[PDB]
Order: C-alpha cells, then structure tokens, then sequence
C-alpha cells in the first residue's frame, strides 16, 4: 500500500456518491462550506468509505473528517505507510 | 535482545554435556564388555 | 512389536532437535513434515500385520 | 457531550446493525434508505424538548432491534484479531539494551537512534516551557500546538 | 499376493541387529565375573520371645519383615499372571482366566487377611494381636 | 557424623575467606557437601540405617536431607545480588545464619532422641528469625518477626512437657525402642490431653488452616534466603517430626482424627479459594503453600500406608516447586519494585527464558502427569477415598481451584501488554536462569526414581 493509491481510492469512493458533482470534488475540497452534503450524509460517506478497506472509524475521529485530506491523512496515520 | 539467553543456553549445554559424554561411553564401554 | 514402538518414539526426536541451531534455522519444520510423513510410512506397516492374521499385543 | 454528535452516532451504530441484520448489500441498501428517510421524514427540525424524546424512544425502538451480534471488523474491540499483534509492539527503548555486538550490526539504524534520542534529549525544556506557557491551571484539553520547535 | 511377505524383507532389518547381538556378546562371554542369590537363616519368632527382651523381638522383627516383603512379591507374581491370562484370551475368556481367578482369590483373600487395618506402623506384634482375634 | 563435620566446618572458611570471594568459597563447598550428602541416600530395604548412638537414617529422612544439603547454595546464588553494598563483615556474618540454620537440619532430621529431635526443632528458630527480621524488606516485618514466633513456641512448649513426661512414665524417650516398646493409649480424658501435646506443635509448624495466620505474613517480609527456607524446609520438617510420632498414639487416633480433618479438609478448599483473589504475588505463593500443606496433614492423620508414601513425596515436591515459584517472583520484584502483580503485565513480551520458567513452575504446581508433586497427591487422594468415599468432592475442588490461580499468576503477570513507562528491566541474568534451572532440573530427574523418594513405606 502507498498513499497515492490511498487518496486515489479515496476520491474513487467520493466520485460515485451521487450528492457530489465529480467535476468539483477535489482532495482539498470542504465538506460543508463547500459541498452541502450536511452530516447526515457525512455518516454515511464515512461509513461507506471506511467499509472499503475494512478499516474501522473511531467515532470522536470520525466527526472531524470533513476535507479529504484529511481523511488519506488519517488512514495513512492508521495504516503507517 | 536475544543474547543472553542464547548465551546461557550454549553454557549450560555445554557443561551437561562436557561431564555427559565420558559418562555415556563409560556406560556403554561397561554395557558391551564386563 | 518394534514397529508400533517405532512408530511412536521417531516423533520424539524432533523435540530433542530442539535446543539444536537447525531448530532456530528457518530450516526445521520441513523436518517435521517429512518426519511425519516417514512416521505414517512406517505407520501402515502394523495395520496390516494386523488385517489377514489379524493378531494384538 | 452535545445532542447533535449523540443522534448522529445513534445513525451510525442503527445503521450498522442494520446492515448486519440485512445482510445482502441489496435489501441493505434499501432499508438503509428507507432509514434516513425516516431521520429526515420525522423531524429533521424541532424544538429540543421533543427532540430528546424523539431519542428516547429511539433508543428502545433500537435495543429491541439490536440483533444479537453485529458484524465487527477485526481491528475493532469486538474483532477476531483485536490484538493478535500485541505480542509484537516492543517498545522501542528495549533495543537499547542489546549491547556491542548486536548493536554493531545495525550501525546506520543505530546511528539513525542516536540522531533521535538526540533530538528529543535537546529538545524536551522547551515543550517543559510551552506545555507550562500555554496551560491555564490546567483544563480539559489535551495537547497544545506547536509555535517553533517540537510540540 | 501376499502383502506379509514384506515382513521378510524388515526381517532383513532384524538380522543387522542379531549380527549386531554377537559382535557384543563375544565379547561379553570373554570376561564374566559374577554374583550369586543371598539367603538367610530362620530365626525364633517373637510370640516365643519374652515380653521384655528387645533383642528377640528384633531379630524376629526383622524376620516377620522380610516374611511380609516376600509375600507381597508372590501376591505381585500372581496377579502378573493374572494379566497374562487376560490379554493371552483372544476375547473368550472366563475360562482359564477363571483358573487363575480362583487362586487368585484365595491367595488375595488370605493375605488379606494377614495384613489388613494394621496401619502403617506396621510390626509383627501386631500381627500376632490380630491372629489371636 | 562425616556430613555434619564440614557443614560445621564452611564456617571458619566463611570468616577467613578473602572479603571479594566469599560467595565463590560458599557455594563451591555447599555444592560439593550436597554430592556427599547424597550418598547418604541408599538406605536399606528393611532395617532402618543406623549410625552413632545418637543419630540414624530412616528411609523417611534421607530425601529431606538431601534437599537440605541441597538449598544451600541455590539461596547462596539468589541472595549473592540481592546484598551488595552491605559491608563486608556483616555479609559474611549473613551467610553464617544460612548455614548455622542448615546444621540445624542436618542435625534434627537424623534425630535421634526426640528431645533431641525437639531441642533442634525449635533451635531452628533462631537464625530465621534473625534473617526475617534484619534484612527483610519495608516495615511490617517487625511484626511478622512475632508471628513467626510465638505461633512455634505456643505450640511447641506443651510437646516439651509431653515429651518429658513419656521418658517418665515409661522407659528410654529413644525413637528406636519407642518404636518397638509402643504400647496403645487410650481414651480417658488425660490421654486425650496427651495427644493434643503431642500433636499441636507439629501441626502448627506445618501451618493448619486455623492457624496458618503467620506464615502468609512471614513470606510477605521475608528476604528471599529467608522465603525459601521458611517455606521449603520448616514445614516439611513439622510434617516429618508428626510422622515421627505418631508411632505412638493409636487407637486414639482414630478418635481424634476427626476434628483437624475438617480443619484441613475445609481449610484446603478454603485456602486455596482465598488464593484465587489475592492483591500481590508474594503472598499468593503463600497461600499456595497452606493449600497444599493440608493435604499433608490430612494424609498423616489417615495413617494408612498409601498416606504416608503420598505424605513424602509430595512433602518433597512442593519444596521444590515453592521455592521455585518464590525466587521466580523475587526476580520480577527486583526488576520492578512493583510487588503488586497488576504492574508487572506483559513481561513475556519483553524477555522470554522467563517466562518459560513460569510455565514449568506453574505448571508443576497444579501437578499434571507424572510430577512427582502430582503422584504425591494421587495415592493420598487414594488413602482418603478408602478412608470415606465421600472424600473425593472435596479433593476434586482442589484440584479445580489448584488449576486456575496456578494458571492465573502466570496469565496476570505475563500474557498480555507491556506497561509502557517501566523502563526498568534489564534482559536476565545468568545467575537468575541457572538459579530456577537449578530448581526444576532436579525435580523432573527425580521423576524417573519415584522409589528412592516415596520413603519407609
């Protein structure tokens, strides 16, 4: 595993949600501010994307989220690569 | 480390055996002959 | 007689392979399949001293 | 805690146990819609004192449901490996103790060590001063960021 | 076919080891000091001996202690042909195993009683105090 | 009386020996009197060995002396690191106590004139006490100094007068006649009073269950010299004078045996249940101890045969293995100073030898085949079956619980994670290793010739 075929993963989850645009998604992209998805959609693009590796999601963590980034940042800190 | 382990392995076998072998032969030397 | 016995106590050996260096060689455990498999070989052997006379001891 | 972080991990967790219930990514994915239809169909916005009993009653209406075992990934507490690697996670101070000959055999990720050691034994007076310049008496946050050097 | 046949070729594997029995054995035949049974003399048992010598009732003592070793090992050799009886029957048995049982039983019996509830402690006074029961 | 010379003899060695060297003088000669000692093992099928007027060597002693010839150096090797700054004089007046202490075992095992017997049993007392009370550890030992104490005197002063009396009312106190001019007491109320003098010492130094109070207190405090002794020794050696006299007594036995088998009984299953919930380990070995002890005591008080084959070995065995399990802990005391268990956590992860110490120790300890602590224990649970089919459920629950706290001191302060902060420890000695190797070699060698240990019987 590598952390380009980590945020490319990543992104390869986000595209297919229907709610984002893909044309404006991007790795540095917001969340709220920009994108509406709210919450409770934010709890299902986590879930859902946590569920393709496998890897579990601490709840406290998981609330921050939002750009992802910092989510490659995360798995890349869980994963250690 | 592994060191002192292995270390202490390697002498205590080593003197078990170092008194083990002339008892063993002698015990087969009196075991074929007398 | 020898060979149920013998088809016993080979296994013990490998144990006392143990405190020896091809024990902490990546080496070993092939010994032990193999030793298995000689201890099966030699494992038939009685089976069929028992079917056709079919004699205990 | 706060209501808003609460309700939302009580989506996750109903969710979850939802799947596990459902089994085929299929009639998953259908009650899980039919699920947040029914977060939003009900009262996406209210006044709090009902809200918190919109939560009470969820919490029964969940428990009764709960299925007796979810599925848990093995990294999770539940897990079928939780900690089979705990065996392994020395820490690192105990290699400093292998003594010369088996610490010459590594002379770079040693030397590499000592770099390190180095850094932290150089720098640790100055988290000592910032850890003690930021802190008020002492509250319930935890860290400070860095301004320079460290953290 | 016969499979057992095999068995002559690991006769084969028995025969080094037979050679092996006379490479040894010569040589053990060469020199050949050796030892030969010890016995010992009866001696006048302690229901004869007076109430205060110690010297008649340890000789005695002693002898009633080796009568009782020896009976022990007669009880071991009968129940080892006990055994012998039992695995010797193919799956019939109560038969000569029956033979054996009988004696068996009567030899189990009486030294049972000779030597029962005496506890440990155990001493040819007390032997005697149980015969006179 | 060629054992007991040079025994005798370390000690002006000790004092004139070179103030870097001591440890080296010691444990040599301590290692060479055990080789001697061990010839004493022979015996004879039927006549019990004899020697001077005033000693002999029943079978039932010989075992026992050769294991105490046999500690010496073994608590030589654990203490030589545990002192080092003490001053030199006082260090060379440590060992002294060691060895005075064992001279006094080689002397009471091979008795021979129970008064004799007596005057050494309590004589014991002294060095071990001293030991406790000087180099033990933190503050509580002062008072432990006490229980250990008068729990031995109260009980030992009443078998004085017993014993005096005897040679009284009848002819010589020697054990050789005793054996043969035996003649039975009975009920009465004076003779009951007779058998409780000539009991109550004996059981109080092999602990009984109301009254092992002392002990668990005593191995808190001591320093490990003073552990293993107090715990391999001490209380076999009780257990080896009730074995002694109880060729007299009978058939009021028979009577009075009941109420201190429900002590024991009980006290077993008790015991070792306390033993299942301790704070810290050094006491948890303790308790350990009681728990098996009663076994003992039960399998004297039976007195059938099977009993007494059952008392030794196993007396024997879980010498061994106590003492084993304690300079084991002693180790992982010193790496941590933590003595409470719950600190000590993943130690296997950090260093493994030990941690297969722990497995034969332990694993020894809850006795699976063919242990001699585990066949100790058979032919007792035997005796006691004959002796009361109902026996049994209690036995059973023994070894249930005998299981799991043996089990669960290795599993708390070994599988599982390291504490993080406890940078202490510092990758085994080779003293340590060759100490505990030292212990459990010689107890699995001994398996192969029961016959030499199961004594008299």
């Amino acid at each position: 595993l590598t952390l380009e075929a980590i945020k490319d993963r990543v992104l390869y989850v986000l595209k297919l949600y229907d709610k984002i645009d893909p044309e404006k998604l991007s790795v540095n992209s917001h969340f709220m501010k920009d994108l509406g998805l709210d919450s409770l959609d934010q709890v299902e693009i986590i879930m859902a994307m946590e569920d393709e590796f496998g890897f579990e999601i601490p709840d406290i963590d998981a609330e921050k989220l939002m750009c992802p980034q910092e989510i490659v940042d995360y798995i890349a800190d869980k994963k250690d690569v | 480390s592994g060191f002192y382990d292995r270390r202490f392995l390697k002498l205590m076998r080593f003197y078990i055996l170092l008194t083990g072998i002339p008892v063993a032969i002698g015990i087969t030397l009196v075991n074929v002959f007398i | 007689a020898s060979l149920t016995l013998t088809t016993l106590i080979i296994l013990t050996i490998p144990i006392m392979m143990s405190n020896s260096n091809i024990y902490k060689t990546n080496l070993y455990p092939n010994y032990v399949k193999t030793t298995v498999s000689y201890a099966f070989t030699l494992s038939l052997v009685p089976l069929l001293m028992f079917m056709h006379t079919g004699q205990e001891m | 805690l706060t209501h808003q972080q609460k309700v939302l991990r009580l989506y996750k967790r109903a969710l979850r146990h939802l799947e596990s219930w459902c089994v085929h990514r299929d009639k998953y994915r259908y009650f899980a819609c039919l699920m947040r239809a029914r977060f939003d169909e009900h009262k996406n916005e209210k006044d709090m004192v009902k809200a918190t009993q919109l939560l009470r009653q969820a919490e029964e209406e969940f428990w009764y449901g709960q299925h007796p075992q979810p599925y848990i990934f093995p990294e999770s507490p539940g897990g079928t490996s939780y900690e089979r690697y705990e065996c392994y996670k020395v820490p690192e101070w105990c290699l400093d103790d292998w003594h010369p000959s088996e610490k010459a055999m590594y002379p770079d990720y040693f030397a590499k060590r000592e770099q390190w050691k180095r850094l932290r034994r150089e720098s640790w007076e100055r988290e000592v001063k910032q850890l003690q310049e930021e802190t008020p008496p002492g509250g319930p946050r935890t860290e400070a960021l860095p301004p320079a050097r460290k953290e | 076919p016969v499979t057992y046949l095999t068995k002559i070729f690991d006769l084969l594997v028995d025969r080094p080891v037979t050679l092996a029995r006379e490479f040894i054995e010569q040589q053990h035949a060469k020199n050949r000091y050796y030892y030969y049974h010890r016995e010992f003399r009866r001696v006048p048992d302690i229901t004869e001996c007076e109430e205060k010598d110690i010297l008649c009732m340890f000789e005695a003592e002693m002898q009633w202690r080796r009568d009782y070793k020896v009976d022990q090992e007669i009880v071991n050799i009968i129940q080892e042909r006990l055994k012998a009886c039992q695995q010797r029957e193919g799956e019939s048995y109560r038969q000569n195993c029956a033979k054996e049982l009988e004696q068996f039983t009567q030899v189990s019996k009486a030294f049972q009683d000779r030597y029962s509830d005496l506890g440990a402690h155990y001493s040819a006074r007390k032997c005697l105090a149980k015969q006179k029961q | 009386l060629k054992i007991i010379i040079p025994t005798t003899m370390l000690l002006p060695m000790t004092w004139m020996s070179k103030h870097n060297m001591i440890w080296i003088n010691a444990t040599v000669h301590s290692l060479l009197i055990s080789l001697i000692s061990l010839s004493l093992l022979n015996q004879l099928g039927e006549n019990s060995l004899n020697f001077s007027l005033t000693f002999f060597s029943d079978s039932l002693s010989a075992p026992l002396l050769v294991l105490t010839t046999w500690l010496l150096p073994l608590m030589l090797m654990a203490s030589q690191s545990h002192l080092s700054k003490e001053t030199t004089t006082r260090k060379k007046l440590y060992i002294t106590m060691l060895i005075l202490l064992q001279l006094f075992l080689i002397m009471t095992f091979t008795a021979t004139e129970l008064i004799l017997f007596y005057i050494l049993f309590e004589a014991t007392l002294v060095p071990t006490l001293i030991i406790i009370t000087r180099w033990g550890n933190q503050t509580e030992r002062l008072n432990a100094g006490l229980y250990f104490l008068f729990y031995t005197l109260a009980g030992s002063l009443p078998l004085l007068v017993a014993l005096v009396y005897i040679q009284n009312t009848t002819g010589s106190l020697n054990f050789l006649i005793i054996h043969y001019w035996s003649h039975p007491l009975s009920n009465s109320w004076s003779n009951i009073f007779m058998w409780l003098a000539c009991i109550m010492a004996f059981m109080v130094k092999m602990p009984l269950y109301g009254l092992h109070l002392w002990l668990p207190k005593a191995h808190v405090e001591a320093p490990i010299a003073g552990s293993m002794v107090l715990a391999a020794v001490l209380l076999k050696l009780g257990g080896y004078g009730m074995m002694r006299i109880t060729t007299i007594l009978n058939p009021l036995t028979n009577y009075m045996a009941y109420p201190f088998l429900m002590l024991s009984m009980w006290g077993m299953i008790m015991t070792s249940s306390i033993c299942l919930r301790q704070t810290d380990l050094k006491s948890l070995i303790a308790y350990s101890s009681v728990s098996h002890m009663a076994l003992v005591i039960v399998a004297i008080m039976i007195q059938t045969p099977w009993s007494f084959m059952g008392a030794t070995a196993l007396m024997i065995a879980h010498g061994l293995t106590s003492s084993m399990l304690f300079c084991l802990a002693n180790t992982n005391y010193e790496r941590v100073h933590s003595r409470t268990m719950i600190l000590a956590r993943g130690l296997q992860t950090l260093l493994p030898l030990m941690a297969t110490w722990w497995l034969m120790a332990s694993l020894t300890n809850l006795a699976l085949p063919p242990s001699i602590n585990l066949i100790g224990e058979l032919f007792i649970i035997t005796a006691s079956f004959s002796w009361s089919n109902i026996t049994i459920i209690l036995m059973g629950m023994n070894m249930m619980i005998t299981a799991l706290y043996s089990l669960y001191m290795l599993i708390t302060t070994q599988r599982g994670k390291y504490t993080h902060h406890i940078n202490n420890i510092k990758a085994s000695f080779t003293r340590e290793n060759a100490l505990m190797a030292l212990h459990i070699l010689p107890l699995l060698l001994l398996t192969l010739n029961p016959k030499m240990i199961l004594g008299p019987l």
